[PDB]
RNA sequence: UGUAACGGGGCUAAACCAUGCACCGAAGCUGCGGCAGCGACGCUUAUGCGUUGUUGGGUAGGGGAGCGUUCUGUAAGCCUGUGAAGGUGUGCUGUGAGGCAUGCUGGAGGUAUCAGAAGUGCGAAUGCUGACAUAAGUAACGAUAAAGCGGGUGAAAAGCC
RNA sequence: CCGGCGAGGGGAGUGAAAAAGAACCUGAAACCGUGUACGUACAAGCAGUGGGAGCACAGAGCAAUCUGUGUGACUGCGUAC
């Protein structure tokens, strides 16, 4: 008898929605990251995403240990010579808040096509609404 | 059923012929006319005399009516290739490849 | 006791090796003459 | 109903009716073999585990074939060592039928 | 007595351009670099019956720790326990059995808490 | 190879592999690396094991029951018909008849069937006394094969 | 220059994409003596535009 | 050249020290099935059988045992126009070189067995000959003295008259 | 019969056979096409191999569905001789 595998065209994928107010930003990513990809279910299969679609609240309130607040860095190259830009924690928390923890929950999901697609069932907020109601997503304490 | 027409040995390159038979492929044999009437490359007057052969062929041998007629099969096949030569500079020799072509054309009312 | 019945004693007729003739044999490539030197050549080695 | 039993140095997990292909048993075919080591028995809601086998659980299987498997291709290739070999392989499987599974 | 090679020349390349097909391009077509991706391919193919057994067991290992945490227990405490139980269902069925008989994992993660306990 | 020894072309700087005769074993119309000669093939064969060997195959004959002893074998004239009609009286169809003297008639009336051969005593060789379905000997020609093999 | 690799048939096809002829849309008809032709062209037996402009 | 001195994410432990118990983890070890080399112990139709222990990564290289190809005998035999060789598919089969069967194509040869002989096996040698690709419908169409138009012929005329 | 009183072809006829039609026995491979099935326009590398969904197809089965064939989204591993 051969192996489970879960199959696409009939995967159950739920809906959730978590509030980042106060926690720790890769102790959160970290549990994201494994719920996206399914890793908490019985017919986790590595080549199917079996994971749920995760609705975070209040990403500019996610906190951060030591000194890094002010002193994590987020580097990128714009792809022209000389292109090297960075950003402060902080001003990225003020500029674009959501992208702190898109960026943290995209290192820690597998690369490639199938990874990219578990990327895309994050919904992150700044504040605290979301127009999700008619998909009804459960409150869930990570 | 069909009838055919080919035109063996025709002087041009298959690429070129294919060309003009992608126009017609699948066309009713009038507005093919019509199309190959108004292409102005060389490979229009060759495809046409195929064409006009074909749909000759169908009426006198097989009985069918123009009208109905379509071009449901057109290709084009790389015949031999002459060689000749061609004297470059310092003394140096090319080969030239003219190539030729088959082309066939086959017509059916159905 | 026919032409098709006649056998050699066994142990009679050992094959000869055949060098040059692909991996499987063991004699292949080299033909067990190793690499290079003078040795290894048509005609070479020295003399008595 | 279903039950886990060893065999051939495996477990196999199996129903009533179902056929199951093992490594080969020493038993002719037609003949009935028996499972008298159950590791576990689930009849819907009532589950019985053994410590490791469960009391009493026997498997009634029939031999319905004996066979050779697939053909597997061996290529062992060490690339610049002129060195190569290959092999071909067809592992020997017996084929029962489950009949009975008795707690 | 001269040996004309064509017939069995021809045959062994047919052989090896037959176990090329679907392969890309020259891979399916040129006997040369057909033999070259069948060489790879036979080695690839001896390397992966190793690699086989491996991968299946970290999948079952990976979903049976999936079951144990929804039962409240992770996967390294409830194999310590099913051990203290005397419990010897393996990987392939353990996992089998988190996936289409819930009740009945649970039974075993229940078996393994008590041996723990 | 019939042509000459120029070096088809210079040893560097065309571009092309080296050669240097258009005679080489590696080129179409080339000669053969290793062309063969006119060879004799005969082996030795020790007077003691021929002989050894013809009377091993003798008494391999007798025990298959295929030496048959006859007191003569003649025919009246040479003629093929007679003999033909010898030989089906006494059931041989594949035969070699060994004579102590050649009777010119049963040679001539033998010639033309192609399963029958006759020969003198001091003409036997091995491979015929193998290779024919029966063999068919004077008593002369037994005495002459006894003393001829001591 | 000159290629390192020879390419391949695919890649060929792929060059060759944008190389397809395209028919004249559609022919028009004049209006007296019924010949297509192509628009804005005169007719093959010298008619425009319901006028016979040229002989022959 | 660009973060660029944890592989990354991220981490205040997910860092370091100490103690402990679990678990993961290899082609290692064990389990199940199979093959072979060598050695013991017994049988024996004297060359195989059984039991048993143990071994089986390999370049140069040594040793052992085989597959297939053409040709000679066996063969005035055997297969073959109710379809040979060759070509092209499919199925089965052995540890491998391979073997067997058969549909289609082909249209007259092929050859068991056991022996015998070798122009007996190719991917490489900037190898040799032929065929066909690529670049590519790309460069170019050979003096920058130069053409325009009307008529003729012709299936067709910038180039012929 | 189409075509330039062409080349070339389609019929008819000969023949056991004309994909034996003279560019002629057989008619391999490279190479180039037409047709069909499946895949492919958010995706990074020796192009396979292990796993594997979906689709098409042929059988079987009362059904449930199973199997053989083709394709191969997604995924572990993987730098030719
Ligand atoms: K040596
Ligand atoms: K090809
Ligand atoms: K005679
Ligand atoms: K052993
Ligand atoms: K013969
Ligand atoms: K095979
Ligand atoms: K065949
Ligand atoms: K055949
Ligand atoms: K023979
Ligand atoms: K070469
Ligand atoms: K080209
Ligand atoms: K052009
Ligand atoms: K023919
Ligand atoms: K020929
Ligand atoms: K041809
Ligand atoms: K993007
Ligand atoms: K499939
Ligand atoms: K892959
Ligand atoms: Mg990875
Ligand atoms: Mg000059
Ligand atoms: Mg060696
Ligand atoms: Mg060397
Ligand atoms: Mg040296
Ligand atoms: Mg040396
Ligand atoms: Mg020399
Ligand atoms: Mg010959
Ligand atoms: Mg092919
Ligand atoms: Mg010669
Ligand atoms: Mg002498
Ligand atoms: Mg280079
Ligand atoms: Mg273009
Ligand atoms: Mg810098
Ligand atoms: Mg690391
Ligand atoms: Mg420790
Ligand atoms: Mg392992
Ligand atoms: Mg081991
Ligand atoms: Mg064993
Ligand atoms: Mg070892
Ligand atoms: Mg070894
Ligand atoms: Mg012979
Ligand atoms: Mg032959
Ligand atoms: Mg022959
Ligand atoms: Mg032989
Ligand atoms: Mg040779
Ligand atoms: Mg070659
Ligand atoms: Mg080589
Ligand atoms: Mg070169
Ligand atoms: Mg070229
Ligand atoms: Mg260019
Ligand atoms: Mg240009
Ligand atoms: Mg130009
Ligand atoms: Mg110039
Ligand atoms: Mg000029
Ligand atoms: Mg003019
Ligand atoms: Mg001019
Ligand atoms: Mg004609
Ligand atoms: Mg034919
Ligand atoms: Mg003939
Ligand atoms: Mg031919
Ligand atoms: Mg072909
Ligand atoms: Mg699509
Ligand atoms: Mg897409
Ligand atoms: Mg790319
Ligand atoms: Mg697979
Ligand atoms: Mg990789
Ligand atoms: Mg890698």
């Amino acid at each position: 008898m051969k192996t489970f595998t879960a199959k696409p065209e009939t995967v159950k994928r739920d809906w959730y929605v978590v509030d980042a107010t106060g926690k720790t930003l890769g102790r959160l990513a970290t549990e994201l990251a494994r719920r996206l990809r399914g890793k908490h279910k019985a017919e986790y299969t590595p080549h199917v995403d079996t994971g749920d679609y995760i609705i975070v609240l209040n990403a500019d309130k996610v906190a951060v240990t030591g000194n890094k607040r002010t002193d994590k860095v987020y580097y990128h190259h714009t792809g022209h010579i000389g292109g090297i830009k960075q950003a402060t924690f902080e001003e990225m928390i003020a500029r674009r808040p959501e992208r702190v923890i898109e960026i943290a929950v995209k290192g820690m999901l597998p690369k490639g096509p199938l990874g990219r697609a578990m990327f895309r069932k994050l919904k992150v907020y700044a504040g605290n609404e979301h127009n999700h109601a008619a998909q009804q997503p459960q409150v869930l304490d990570i | 059923m069909e009838t055919i027409a080919k035109h063996r040995h025709a002087r041009s390159s298959a690429q070129k012929v294919r060309l003009v038979a992608d126009l017609i492929r699948g066309k009713k044999v009038s507005q093919a006319l019509d199309i190959l009437t108004y292409t102005n490359k060389k490979a229009a007057v060759l495809v046409k005399k195929v064409l006009e052969s074909a749909i000759a062929n169908a009426e006198h041998n097989d009985g069918a009516d123009i009208d109905d007629l379509k071009v449901t099969k057109i290709f084009v096949d790389e015949g031999p290739s002459m060689k000749r030569i061609m004297p470059r500079a310092k003394g140096r020799a090319d080969r030239i490849l003219k190539r030729t072509s088959h082309i066939t054309v086959v017509v059916s009312d159905r | 006791m026919r032409l098709n019945t006649l056998s050699p004693a066994e142990g009679s007729k050992k094959a000869g090796k055949r060098l040059g003739r692909g991996i499987g044999s063991g004699l292949g490539k080299t033909g067990g003459r190793g690499h290079k030197g003078q040795k290894s050549r048509s005609g070479g080695g020295v003399r008595r | 109903m279903y039950a886990v039993f060893q065999s051939g140095g495996k477990q196999h997990r199996v129903s009533e009716g179902q056929t199951v292909r093992l490594e080969k048993l020493d038993i002719a075919t037609g003949e009935t073999v028996e499972f008298a080591e159950v590791l576990m028995i689930a009849n819907g809601e009532e589950v019985k585990i053994g410590v490791p086998f469960v009391d009493g659980g026997v498997i009634k299987a029939e031999v319905v074939a004996h066979g050779r498997g697939e053909k597997v291709k061996i290529v062992k290739f060490r690339r610049r060592k002129h060195y190569r070999k290959q092999q071909g392989h067809r592992q020997w499987f017996t084929d029962v039928k489950i009949t009975g599974i008795s707690a | 007595a001269r040996v004309k090679r064509g017939v069995i020349a021809r045959a062994r390349h047919k052989k090896i351009l037959k176990q090329a097909k679907g392969y890309y391009g020259a891979r399916s077509r040129v006997y040369r670099v057909a033999f070259q991706a069948v060489i790879k391919a036979g080695q690839y193919a001896y390397r992966d019956r190793r690699q086989r057994k491996r991968q299946f067991r970290q999948l079952w290992i990976a979903r049976i720790n999936a079951a144990a945490r929804q039962n409240g227990i992770s996967y390294s405490k409830f194999i310590n326990g099913l051990k203290k139980a005397s419990v010897e269902i393996d990987r392939k069925i353990l996992a089998d059995i988190a996936v289409f008989d819930k009740v009945a994992f649970t039974a075993l993660v229940e078996k393994a808490k008590a041996a723990l306990a | 190879v019939t042509g000459s020894g120029k070096k088809p072309w210079r040893q560097k700087g065309t571009g092309r592999a080296r050669s240097g005769s258009i005679k080489s074993p590696i080129w179409r119309s080339g000669g053969v690396t290793f062309a063969a000669r006119p060879q004799d093939h005969s082996q030795k064969v020790n007077k003691k094991m021929y002989r050894g060997a013809l009377k091993s195959i003798l008494s391999e004959l007798v025990r298959q029951d295929r030496l048959i002893v006859v007191e003569k074998f003649s025919v009246e004239a040479p003629k093929t018909k007679l003999l033909a009609q010898k030989l089906k009286d006494m059931a041989l169809e594949d035969v070699l008849i060994i004579t102590g003297e050649l009777d010119e008639n049963l040679f001539l009336a033998a010639r033309n069937l192609h399963k029958v051969d006759v020969r003198d005593a001091t003409g036997i060789d091995p491979v015929s006394l193998i290779a024919f379905d029966k063999v068919v000997m004077t008593a002369d020609a037994v005495k002459q094969v006894e003393e001829m093999l001591a | 220059a000159v290629q390192q690799n020879k390419p391949t048939r695919s890649k060929r096809g792929m060059r060759r994409s944008h190389d397809a002829l395209t028919a004249v849309t559609s022919l028009s008809v004049d209006k007296t003596s019924g010949e297509k032709h192509l628009r804005h062209h005169i007719t093959a037996d010298g008619y425009y535009r319901g006028r016979k402009v040229i002989a022959k």
